């Protein structure tokens, strides 16, 4: 039974910073590799971040880098994004996702078409 | 031996003419084209001439050639894609003009680095060249804003331009370019490459390119063989 | 109103594993512990059927375990005798990509499909002597999967659609629609009764179906990734699966749970098809590396090893009787494993 | 999204109230099938070779 | 009768190696069913043709030394020279195959390329008989109508058009290789371009050297010798000649990694 669930997010301020919690279980953890990815209303879903299975190879998305970082920690089988810094543009829900198979290096996860190893997501709202 | 001697010699018309079918078939080169819905593949596909697959034939000095196009399938794309792992070679378009460009990468790094796909090579074709010199002439710098680098990036000494061509799409052409070829020359093996292309909207050209791209790609695979590259 | 429906689920769900908790007194592994291992399985091969021309992607036995059938991606429908090794048919198909292909329980009829979405029926009794398209079946909306004959009037298929369906042939219309899972649907398996089966999807779970009603009875949930095989125990209480894990488990329909888990920590490639032998006490597994493994299903123990193939082995299976099995692989050749 | 939510539920009311058995009957039974019948199984007792139609 | 001398001993030892080798790979080759495309033909005729160069070594110092016979010297002289000219013949092909298959890579697989094959297998081993019974007829000594050259059952003229023959077929291959190395060096040039030529030129030294500093020296002395040297000078020419039967197995059959599977999953 995989299982993910996201915590954090909220109403902040334009400049503001937050750190969003993803924790997992059902399967080993350290066998597989995690991301983060966004959907903004209006939109479809956007591809946000991703790392690897020990976290030496870390890779983000042009409009953010700089900003973010991501983390793991896999005594304790959980994923981290911290935000600073946010602008209008970053209100959105989030979702934390993992990679279909394991000791694998690509992955096919963003899709409309309900995808099954993502999580319900949480909401970032961005405003004065 | 009535009941041999009939299906010993029925099992032997059948096996010639499994060799002789076969025998048209070692003459024709196979293709995989993928693209998108804002990438003009459907132009590509006319010019070059609810159902799961379409095919389309062209023939180029007496060799034959069958290209193959997907239809109504999901948007999940990790199971079917394991029946094209023995295709001379796959066709990408890419539009180049949310962030499309980012996912496209993400689509061919995850084509690249898959097993069973680790010995076919692709053709890119950078579609809509047109959209893009008409777009950076007018203020509109989306690179700029959605792909940091760029503001770090200067033209490549190999570069040809184009004669009554301004610097500034050459610059955008050629990064959008560098940014497929860091993907491509990063984790391969030496048993396949990459042939990138400037497209126009309608083209009478893009033949002789896969002609050529076909050709190069089989005296590479032999090259190898006789340890001579 | 999602908040309260979610809540509702997630409160079913822990009764569920509450109920399913108190009732896991013992282990099957420590029930057998006074069980004599079953030794050492050498088996060689005896035949090997030369003829395709690209990779061979599924085969299937006929119910007089002499002769069989096989699927090719050049576009070739081969039907072969076993103990000579004749060919008695090859029949040229009108999709490249096939995927599937089955056997009728009497002899008359073939089937197969593919990325076309069509499920295309073949008469073999053929009064002129030619094989010839008897129906084609065209109702699905993604690729087809699999596909098994009830009898000479009805097929059951499952979909890249995350579907299943019951169709009637004389009629050329789908009967009954099999809906619920939420990925593509992988493999499926007709109980011995044929009142019932089980399927298996790419969203790491697998189903209990009943043919006449139309509704699902049972789910199963346990793996970590997609499924891709499946099969009943000889008695029809039981079923085997195998995913992209690298692990095989054998569930229980009555009581509702797992028993056994099969694995290794030098296994770490996925698993293509399963099988049971005619007693119900070996279990024969296929996998990426080339290669099958053949696992005491009381204990957990491996018992042999086949290696042959030079490519992904894809297909495998044993006859009604039991006395051959045969694999087939990306290499474009089929096996026979007899044991001395 | 609310009417998959309503047909999850159902589905999940529906499945929750089955009977269930122990599993030790069950291995018990699995296991007096598989001694019933090992006289008859040719992989794991191999039959001589003037039997064998492979041989 | 005749006592025999360290070179008879040092012939027959890689005579006995030749065997082997080339035993081992046509051995290799026939008892797999994969193996029968052209190429694999062409190999395993220049092995078939070293394995009877290498026998016929073994029939020629116990068949003077240990039977005291004079016929079978005759035949077996004549053996030796038809298996040489047989196995330069198989290299010729080898290297017109390779020109053709990088000169017709987009046409390459059909039925067109197994009819080259077995007329270029016909040619070869036509020519490696038709240059094979002159030592038996009408090429023969003591009869006064001739000159014996520097082996002894032997004419003069015969070794002469084979020595004009051997020059022949080393330009054409030079010519195919000067083609060959063209094609390569544009590949090369256009894959170093993109931020991406050791093997080529290795290849090329072991393959274009070997031949020429194993076949020359006998080539020369049969224009400039006669049958008043030394014996000597025959024992001394005539041992790379040997030695390229050894050589050319492990360049053409061992570093395939078809083989190189079957041979580590047979010996380990
Ligand atoms: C010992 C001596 C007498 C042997 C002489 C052998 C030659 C007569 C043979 C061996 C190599 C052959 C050549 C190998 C390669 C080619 C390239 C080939 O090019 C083509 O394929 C174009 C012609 C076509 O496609 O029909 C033309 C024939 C040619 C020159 C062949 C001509 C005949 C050659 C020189
Ligand atoms: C096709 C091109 C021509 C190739 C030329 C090959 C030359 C071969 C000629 C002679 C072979 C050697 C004969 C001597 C046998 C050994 C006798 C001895 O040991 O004394
Ligand atoms: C030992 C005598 C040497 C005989 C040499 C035989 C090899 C000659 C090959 C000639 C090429 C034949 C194929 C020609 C192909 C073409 O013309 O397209």
């Amino acid at each position: 039974q995989v299982q993910l669930q996201e915590s954090g997010g909220g109403l902040v301020q334009p400049g503001g910073s937050l750190r969003l919690s993803c924790a997992a279980s059902g399967f080993t953890f350290s066998n597989y590799k995690m991301n983060w990815v966004r959907q903004a209303p209006g939109k479809g879903l956007e591809w946000v971040s991703d790392i690897s299975q020990s976290g030496a190879s870390i890779s983000y998305t042009g409009s953010v880098k700089g900003r973010f970082t991501i983390s793991r920690d896999n005594a304790k089988n959980t994923l981290y994004l911290q935000m600073n810094s946010l602008k209008p543009e970053d209100t959105a829900v989030y979702y934390c996702a993992r990679c279909p198979a394991p000791f694998t290096r690509d992955c096919f996860d963003v899709t409309s078409t309900t995808y099954a190893y993502r999580g319900q997501g949480t909401q970032v709202t961005v405003s004065s | 031996s009535a009941e041999d001697k009939a299906a010993v010699e029925r099992s032997k018309m059948i096996d010639r003419n499994l060799r002789e079918d076969g025998e048209k078939a070692a003459a024709t080169h196979r293709l995989l084209l993928l693209g998108a819905g804002e990438s003009g593949k459907s132009t590509i596909v006319k010019q070059m001439r609810t159902s799961g697959i379409f095919e389309t034939k062209f023939q180029v000095d007496k060799v034959n050639f069958h290209m193959f196009d997907v239809g109504a399938q999901r948007d999940e794309r990790r199971k079917w894609i394991q029946c094209f792992n023995d295709v001379t070679a796959i066709i990408f378009v890419v539009a180049s003009s949310t962030n499309r460009l980012q996912e496209a990468l993400n689509l061919f790094k995850s084509i690249w680095n898959n097993r069973w796909l680790r010995t076919i090579s692709v053709i890119l074709f950078l579609n809509k060249q047109d959209l893009l010199a008409e777009k950076v002439l007018a203020g509109k710098s989306k690179i700029e804003d959605y792909f940091p680098e760029f503001a770090r990036y200067t033209t490549p000494e190999d570069a040809t331009p184009e004669p009554g061509e301004d610097p500034r799409v050459t610059r955008a052409k050629y990064f959008i370019r560098d940014e497929f070829l860091r993907i491509s020359t990063a984790s391969g093996d030496g048993r396949h490459y990459c042939y990138p292309h400037f497209t126009c909207s309608v083209d009478t050209e893009n033949i002789r390119r896969v002609f050529n791209d076909c050709r190069d790609i089989i005296q590479r695979m032999h090259l190898r063989q006789y340890e001579l590259l | 109103e999602l908040d309260q429906l979610r809540q509702e689920a997630e409160q079913l769900k822990n009764q569920i594993r509450d109920a399913r908790k108190a009732c896991a007194d013992a282990t099957l592994s420590q029930i057998t512990n006074n069980i004599d291992p079953v030794g050492r399985i050498q088996m060689r091969t005896r035949r090997t059927l030369r003829g395709h021309l690209a990779k061979i992607y599924a085969m299937h036995w006929g119910t007089d375990s002499r002769l069989l059938v096989s699927a090719s991606q050049d576009g070739k429908l081969i039907i072969w005798d076993s103990y000579t090794t004749n060919k008695v048919h090859a029949i040229p198909l009108r999709s490249s990509w096939v995927m599937t292909c089955a056997y009728a329980p009497s002899g008359n009829y073939v089937a197969c499909g593919g990325l076309d979405n069509i499920c295309s029926i073949y008469n073999l009794k053929t009064r002129e002597g030619n094989v010839r398209v008897s129906r084609e079946l065209a109702g699905h909306t993604g690729y087809l999967s699999c596909c098994r004959f009830l009898d000479d009037n009805q097929i059951v298929t499952s979909s890249g659609d995350t579907t299943c369906a019951l169709w009637d042939i004389e009629t050329g219309q789908q009967t009954t629609t099999f809906t619920g899972h939420t990925g593509d649907v992988m493999s499926l398996s007709l109980a011995p009764d044929t009142r019932l089966f089980v399927s298996g999807a790419c969203d790491a779970s697998a189903k209990l179906w009943d043919v006449r009603e139309g509704m699902c009875r049972q789910t199963f949930t346990g793996h970590e990734s997609d499924i891709n095989a499946i099969c009943f125990f000889p008695n029809g209480n039981a079923f085997a699966t195998g995913s992209d894990d690298a692990t095989c488990r054998l569930f229980d329909l009555r009581a509702d749970q797992e028993l056994m888990t099969y694995s290794h920590d030098n296994i770490i490639c996925g698993i293509t098809s399963v099988s049971f032998s005619k007693s119900g006490r070996l279990l024969l597994a296929g996998y990426d590396d080339f290669n099958c493994n053949v696992w005491d299903a009381l204990k957990a123990d491996r018992a042999g090893v086949l290696a042959g193939h030079d490519n992904r082995v894809s297909c495998l299976g044993v006859t009604d009787d039991g006395m051959a099995v045969a694999t087939g692989s990306w290499d474009s050749f089929l096996k026979i494993w007899n044991g001395s | 999204s609310i009417a998959q939510a309503r047909k999850l539920v159902e589905q999940l009311k529906m499945e929750a109230n089955i009977d269930r058995i122990k599993v030790s009957k069950a291995a018990a039974d699995l296991m007096a099938y598989c001694e019933a019948h090992a006289k008859e199984d040719p992989l794991l007792t191999p039959v001589p070779a003037s039997e064998n139609p492979f041989r | 009768l005749p006592s025999p001398k360290a070179w008879d001993v040092v012939l027959c030892i890689s005579g006995t190696l030749v065997s082997c080798e080339n035993a081992l790979v046509v051995a290799i080759i026939v008892g797999t069913p994969a193996f029968r495309a052209p190429m694999f033909l062409l190999v395993g005729s220049l092995a078939v043709a070293d394995l009877l160069a290498g026998l016929g070594l073994v029939l020629h110092f116990a068949a003077v030394f240990c039977i005291g016979s004079a016929e079978m010297s005759l035949v077996l002289v004549g053996v030796l020279a038809m298996a040489f000219t047989a196995s330069i013949g198989s290299l010729l092909a080898i290297t017109v195959d390779r020109y053709l298959s990088l000169y017709n890579a987009l046409t390459y697989y059909s039925e067109t390329t197994v009819t080259r094959t077995y007329v270029m297998l016909a040619l070869v081993w036509g020519g490696a008989l038709g240059l094979g019974l002159l030592p038996v007829l009408a090429w023969n000594c003591l009869d006064g109508l001739t000159t014996c050259g520097v082996v002894y059952p032997l004419s003069k003229n015969h070794l002469v058009v084979l020595a004009i023959a051997f020059f022949m077929v080393f330009g054409i291959m030079l010519q195919l290789y000067a083609q060959i190395c063209r094609i390569v060096c544009r590949h090369a040039q256009q894959i170093a371009l993109q931020r991406h030529t050791r093997k080529g030129i290795a290849t090329l030294a072991v393959v274009l050297g070997a031949f020429a500093a194993c076949w020359l020296p006998f080539t020369v002395y049969c224009l400039l010798g006669d049958a008043h040297s030394p014996p000597l000078y025959t024992y001394l020419t005539l041992l790379p000649a040997t030695y390229n039967s050894m050589i050319n197995p492990i360049i053409y059959a061992f570093r395939n990694q078809d083989v190189q599977k079957v041979l580590w999953a047979v010996c380990c």
